[PDB]
């Protein structure tokens, strides 16, 4: 089993609701009987 | 199923004096001495949690 | 265990003990011997009962099976009984023996009356859970009522 | 020990013999939290005052 | 096992700082270079206990 | 059950401002808490502004005829140069102390195996103990002497403890099924 | 197990009692109570009889043995509910605790063993009415119920 | 019978909340061969019930109102206000919580009219106790500071040797809260020696254990009782 | 205080309590209860045709 790993968090959006996302991409959990998706926040959100 | 539970006591009391004749941790002390004297939640918050 | 290991543990406690029983006295009755001492100690009094408020477990849903509920800074945890886990203690059983049902638990209280006559009152609801399938009632009053400032 | 030249008299106010607490130096060191890695020393832990 | 052998808890305040980590605070420009502050944390780390 | 992220409330109106700092603060409430492994909220609870304070700072007070340690607690001048520390954190009392004016303050230094536990704090809701609150080793000039007879020892007593005992109890209890 | 030192104590308590005594182990732990005996019985005095020799010492004394009955009044056990199985009540001036018979056990004496008899015996005080008006006599009084 | 084969319902919800409910359940009984030819009809229980909820019901504590302020002491300065229980917490109801007693800075009218004892003749420790004067220089600490020995010359070899303290005898200088039925502060010093070397002997191997003054007798005859 | 307050002087009774011994007896006391239970079904059913 492959667990999930998280990407880099994009970089701060503008504001209205400064922001940040995440992916799973950086390793992909479903491969070889993929195991546990990663964690939370896929995204993150904050005052400007 | 097995349950055991225990207790040994080897102080059968301490008493504390009361409030008058305690004696504060400098350390303690040394914080009332900053808190704020208006009610500022923020460093009472910090006294309450250490 | 072992007699022996048993009794080298009691006696080694003789030495090293710690607090197993207590009877407590509110922080703010040590505010002393500082600038505005008595002002200090009635803030904190007022901290206090704001700290409850930010952490009293009324906050959380129930836990199943028994489960009890603890606020952890901003989230709430269940404390599980004996391998019952998961997230809300959904998995596995119970061990030993349980009167069952949904034991009722009291949601927060009220914001105080405003100090009409110079008294205070508030209620809660014990609605969190209410009480189910022969669960216990709630355990404590409904309702308080307090001198103003 | 710049404090303790020149000094006519010394006051040892502890007679006794101390030791430290144990590990208590390793605790002084800064950790990189990121890296749960403790660092170079960032408090000293041997002045008494 | 989880065994747990002592307590230990830092003074809030007044704290006194070790010597090279007294240095190395004091050498920081003043101007934000943020390669400086990066070399001070991969020294001592970034947080204290 | 479903996870549920937290959520603030909106910010309070600013406390007063301290007339030492001068800081006026503002604390930002949890408006839903986090469940069943919700989301906890992110940021600061408090934010903070500077002011023109309405207010002073208030000043201490002296000593007086009294003794100052160097934190600023002070002490009766009998326990002054006394052969025990009372200061606590701070030995202002014992400093500059000549050893042949010093008397013999008691036969003994040891205090009770764990007693600053007695000293600590306490949190009701988490139940823990937290940091030490009292001086439970202020022995006020006095050599209040206790044989503990268990642990066959003695051991000295703070001043003002007003108890210390060492009676012994023990319970036990099996449940085989 | 109460009185003795610690290691004689524990080992004592920890006999699984299919035996009973072990001999040796209550021979041992009788030897540490004798090296830190318990508090088994005894007989009270009031401490105001103690204050004395103090400045102000009768106006401290009689002050203090007129505070001594109104904390009595305050305080007295008998504004608890009663305990189960003759289980006898002590309040802690917020609290009452019930203390067991031997026999019974559980937090509040709430389960017998199996030799326990006479279920439900019970008696105990009531406290004192609130003192009469005066009598003839100028005397007044107060009862209590038994009850 | 091998009663398992019928296995039991799960115990039905207890009867009541508190003061000793019961449980119970049936078996899943099938009146069948096997039922017939193994006495299972006569020797398995078709139904128990146990005891639940025990404990009794909870008491919650209830609380007056304050009363006035007091007249201010003039020595203390602090004028008191009280409220009573109006009936306590029991069988883990909820605590009053609330403090019973509340204390306030007054201004007050009154001068104090205190004065220090003087105690005659008798040697006053620096705590302001007055002691016998034959116990300064004793040769022991009888004020507790050792003011009593703050200067001496030739002190009194009182005792010969360091006598043994009596086994716990702190606890029979304790004061007792009759009213709760347990120890509180110290009320008696039984390290107090009276200046005197009087002393019992539990056995012929034990060391002499020193009598403290407060004590009139002490006995070590072991009783069982 | 010397003027009469039900409060501070009810205080002494809370740090000291009501009364003391003026005689009594110390010593030690054990108290054991033990509760076995056991039961055995056994079947052994033989039928032929």
């Amino acid at each position: 089993p492959i667990d999930g790993k998280w990407n880099c968090w994009s970089n701060w959006s503008s504001c209205s609701g400064r922001r940040k996302t995440r992916q799973r991409q950086c390793n992909n959990p479903p491969p070889q009987n993929g195991g546990s998706p990663c964690s939370g926040p896929a995204s993150e959100t904050l005052d400007c | 199923q097995l349950l055991v539970v225990e207790n040994t006591v080897e102080v059968a009391q301490f008493i504390n004096n009361n409030p008058e004749f305690l004696q504060l941790a400098e350390p303690f002390w040394k914080e009332l001495s900053h808190l704020p004297s208006l009610y500022d939640y923020s460093a009472y918050r910090r006294l309450i949690d250490q | 265990g072992n007699k022996r290991r048993y009794s080298a543990w009691a006696e080694s406690v003789t030495n090293l003990p710690q607090v197993i029983k207590q009877k407590l006295t509110p922080l703010y009755e040590l505010v002393k011997e500082v600038p505005c001492a008595s002002v200090k100690k009635l803030y904190l009094k007022w901290a206090l009962e704001e700290y409850l408020d930010e952490f009293d477990p009324c906050h959380c849903r129930p836990c199943q099976n028994g489960g009890l509920a603890t606020v952890e800074g901003t989230h709430c945890l269940c404390h599980c009984k004996p391998y019952t886990f998961g997230a809300a203690c959904e998995q596995g059983v119970l061990v030993g023996n349980q009167a069952g049902g949904v034991d009722g638990g009291w949601s927060c209280w009220s914001s105080w009356s405003p100090c009409v006559q110079g008294k205070k009152t508030r209620s809660r609801e014990c609605n969190n859970p209410p009480p189910s399938g022969g669960g216990r009632s709630c355990v404590g009053e409904t309702t308080e009522s307090t001198q103003c400032e | 020990q710049s404090d303790e030249a020149n000094c006519r008299r010394i006051y040892k106010k502890c007679q006794h013999e101390m030791d430290q607490y144990w590990g208590i130096g390793s605790l002084a060191s800064g950790i990189n939290l990121f890296t749960n890695s403790f660092e170079g020393p960032v408090l000293d832990h041997r002045y008494y005052a | 096992s989880d065994l747990e052998v002592a307590h230990y808890k830092l003074k809030p305040r007044s704290l006194m700082l070790h010597y090279e980590f007294l240095q190395r605070v004091k050498r920081l420009p003043l101007e934000y270079s943020y390669g400086e502050y990066r070399d001070l944390f991969r020294d001592f780390g970034t947080h204290y206990i | 059950s479903s996870p549920v992220n937290c959520q603030w409330d909106f910010y309070a109106p600013w406390s007063e401002c301290n007339g030492c700092t001068k800081t006026q603060t503002r604390r930002r409430s949890v408006a839903v808490y986090g469940q069943y492994g919700g989301q906890p909220c992110v940021g600061n609870a408090f934010e903070t502004q500077s002011c023109e304070p309405t207010r002073g700072c208030p000043t201490e007070e002296g000593c007086g005829e009294r003794f100052r340690c160097f934190s600023g607690q002070c002490i009766s001048k009998s326990l002054v140069c006394n052969g025990d520390s009372d200061c606590d954190e701070d030995s202002a009392d014992e400093d500059r102390c000549e050893d042949s004016e010093r008397r013999p303050s008691c036969d003994i230094d040891k205090p009770p195996p764990n007693i600053e536990l007695t000293g600590n704090g306490y949190n009701e809701l988490t139940g823990q103990f937290r940091n030490r609150v009292i001086n439970t080793k202020s022995f006020g000039g006095q050599c209040r002497k206790v044989f503990s007879g268990d642990g066959k020892d003695f051991y000295r007593l703070s001043g003002n403890v007003l108890s210390y005992t060492f009676q012994v109890k023990i319970n036990n209890d099996f449940n085989y099924e | 197990i109460r009185g003795g030192r610690s290691e004689y104590g524990a080992a004592l308590a920890w006999e699984k009692g299919s035996s009973g005594l072990e001999e040796k182990t209550f021979s041992e732990w009788l030897e540490s109570v004798k090296e830190n005996p318990a508090v088994i019985d005894f007989e009270l005095a009031p401490i105001v009889d103690l204050v004395r020799n103090i400045p102000c010492a009768v106006t401290k004394r009689n002050n203090l043995r007129k505070a001594l009955q109104e904390y009595a009044a305050k305080f007295d056990p008998c504004q608890c509910a009663p305990c189960p199985n003759n289980g006898r009540p002590t309040l802690s001036g917020t609290e009452c605790l019930c203390v067991c018979q031997s026999g019974t056990y559980g937090e509040n004496c709430e389960k017998q063993s199996p030799d326990y008899k006479s279920n439900a015996v019970d008696g105990q005080w009531g406290c004192w009415s609130s003192w009469s008006t005066c009598d003839a006599t100028y005397k007044r009084s107060r009862t209590r119920e038994c009850n | 019978c091998f009663c398992d084969h019928y296995a039991w319902t799960q115990w039905t919800s207890c009867s009541k909340t508190c003061n000793s409910g019961t449980q119970s359940r049936h078996r899943q009984i099938v009146v069948d061969k096997y039922y017939q030819e193994n006495f299972c009809e006569q020797i398995c229980s078709k139904q128990e019930t146990r005891e639940c909820n025990w404990q009794r019901c909870p008491i919650n504590c209830l609380l007056g109102d304050f009363g006035p302020w007091s007249d201010c002491d003039p020595c203390i300065e602090k004028q008191s206000k009280v409220r009573s229980v109006l009936r306590p917490s029991q069988f883990g109801g909820q605590p009053c919580t609330a403090p019973l007693v509340a204390f306030q800075p007054c201004i007050p009218s009154k001068l104090c009219k205190i004065e220090e004892a003087d105690c005659k003749n008798k040697f006053r420790c620096d705590s302001g106790r007055c002691i016998a004067r034959k116990l300064e220089c004793n040769g022991e600490n009888d004020c507790g500071d050792n003011s009593d020995e703050r200067d001496c010359g030739r002190t009194k070899a009182v005792c010969t040797r360091k006598y043994n303290p009596i086994p716990s005898v702190q606890l029979m200088g304790n004061g007792f809260h009759f009213l709760a039925g347990e120890p509180r502060g110290e009320v008696l010093d039984n390290s107090f020696t009276g200046g005197i070397c009087k002393t019992v002997k539990s056995s012929r191997t034990s060391n002499p254990y020193r009598v403290p003054a407060n004590l009139e007798n002490v006995g070590f005859e072991v009783q069982t009782a | 205080p010397l003027e009469y307050n039900s409060a501070l002087y009810s205080r002494i009774f809370d740090d000291f309590g009501t009364h003391y011994f003026t005689s009594g007896s110390l010593g030690g006391v054990y108290d054991l209860l033990y509760q076995f239970s056991s039961e055995e079904l056994k079947n052994s059913g033989l039928t032929e045709e």
